């Protein structure tokens, strides 16, 4: 539950190698969950 | 003696016959709701025919003639095998995606009923079905006006008669894969199953 903050928030991947994890996230589960609901979830702009 | 007599006879000749008939007749039975007895009775038919195999796959050492010899016939028999797994895999997904969350606010009616043209929206949406297999989809979904289909009785139409033949058909492949190591023709059937 605790987790569940640093979902949205842009400085998710901090002391991570990987910063482009939620891109990944977002092209594997995009289809079935949905590409918008993904982006809300993950607080991503698709445009940008 | 008698399972020698049956692999040495003209039995897979019938095999190969049975196995065509069957995929095309499931196929246009599937799009028809008025020869749903009809279908179940060619599943329950296409039951004993995998139990009979199953029969003639007892008792075999690894790397057996008859295991040979059916993998052999099942090559041969490649088109209307990958036929009937994918009439299986399709109702599977089909029941998968009705059950997910982007058909579920794709659909956006009370009632329940999907139309034609957002069905076709949300299946290109999943991106799961070939367009040839949306087609084919949309064919099977009886739609009782106004192209509205029931997707929940649509997709649940095909999935109790259908038990029985696919898991037959997945004991006969895992069988098959573990009797019959290192066969490059075999695993094409078990990856597309």
């Amino acid at each position: 539950q605790w987790d569940r903050l640093v979902l949205n928030t842009p400085s998710f991947p901090s002391n991570y190698w990987d910063k482009f994890v939620k891109r990944k996230v977002l092209d594997k589960h995009g289809d079935i969950f949905g590409r918008e609901r993904i982006a809300e979830l993950l607080g991503m702009d698709l445009a940008s | 003696g008698n399972q020698q007599s049956l692999a040495h006879s003209r039995l897979w000749d019938a095999v190969v016959g049975f196995l065509h008939v069957f995929a095309h007749m499931m196929m246009k039975l599937a799009q028809d709701s008025s020869q749903i007895e009809l279908l179940k009775e060619l599943l329950d038919l296409q039951k004993d025919m995998v139990v009979m195999l199953l029969s003639l796959l007892e008792g075999n050492v690894v790397n057996g003639m008859i295991a040979r010899q059916m993998v052999d016939m099942l090559v041969e028999s490649s088109s209307n095998v990958e036929m009937i797994l994918k009439f299986f895999d399709m109702f599977l997904k089909l029941k998968d995606i009705v059950g997910s969350e982007a058909f579920q606010d794709y659909v956006t009616d009370p009632r329940g009923l999907i139309s034609k043209k957002d069905f076709q929206k949300a299946m290109d949406s999943q991106k799961q079905f070939t367009g040839p297999e949306i087609q084919f989809l949309l064919s099977c979904s009886e739609a009782d006006e106004n192209e509205m289909i029931n997707f929940e009785e649509f997709a649940n139409r095909f999935q109790e008669p259908a038990r029985d033949i696919g898991f037959n058909v997945a004991v006969l492949l895992t069988n098959l894969s573990e009797h019959v190591p290192h066969d490059p023709r075999l695993r094409n059937f078990l990856e597309l199953a």
